[PDB]
Parts: structure tokens; sequence; C-alpha cells
């Protein structure tokens, strides 16, 4: 069916090169990766304590 | 009457949709804030060191003024 995993050179000239260099010079995407866990911290966890609460089952 | 499991699709959950997109940072605009904070950083810091000089000379003047010491 074909889907292709390779990007085949995202940077070409001037504008497309600098932003691909900016993420490697400092971080940016690591700070963006930091934000993924940041919002994940605030949302309520699905946890069941066994001696009081019980997990889902079936007939 | 026969009752079995019914079919339901409705929205089809959207088959393969991209969620990753560029947000906040653009490229050239981040350098204007990045290097801009540096130029603001030095100018604010060096003015305090010039104010430190006002204290510095006045501190060493106390030693020259004190000869009975």
């Amino acid at each position: 069916t074909y889907k292709y995993v390779n990007l085949r050179e995202p940077s070409m000239d001037m504008k497309s090169v600098t932003d691909r260099a900016a993420q490697t010079l400092l971080w940016t995407e690591l700070i963006r990766g930091l934000g993924m866990t940041l919002s994940y911290l605030f949302r309520e966890p699905a946890t069941i304590n066994y001696p009081f609460e019980k997990g889902p089952l079936s007939p | 009457x026969x009752x079995x499991x019914x079919x339901x699709x409705x929205x089809x959950x959207x088959x393969x949709x991209x969620x990753x997109x560029x947000x906040x940072x653009x490229g050239y605009s981040m350098f204007a804030v990045g290097i801009g904070a540096l130029l603001f950083g030095y100018w604010s810091m060096m003015k305090w060191n010039r104010e430190r000089r006002r204290l510095q000379i006045e501190d060493f003047e106390a030693r020259i003024a004190l000869m009975p010491l």
C-alpha cells in the first residue's frame, strides 16, 4: 500500500534551514516535550486502591 | 425476534489524523526574543556595576580617612 517513513530533506534554503538548526542549537522540542507531561500531570489519574475500591469485570 | 450485536460507526473516529503541528515558536521570531533578552540582560547588569562603583570608591575612602586606626 505504501505510506513512507522518510521525510526526504525537510530543509532546503534559508528559512527552512534555520528553524531545523534552532532546535539543535538550543532545545525547543525538548521544552515542547516537557509540555506534554506538564498537562498530563494536571488531569485526574485512574487509580483503584484494592482494599476499598474494586476494578471492572464481566458477567 | 432475533437480537444480536448492532453496528455503529457514526463519526468513524477519523482514520489517521495528524496532531503534531508547529506552535508558539516560528523560527526567526524566537531569536528576536532570545538575543533580545541577552542585550537587555547586559545593559541592565552593567548599570548596577556602575552604581557599585559609587559604593566602591566610598568604601576605600574610609581607609584613607582613618589614620588614627
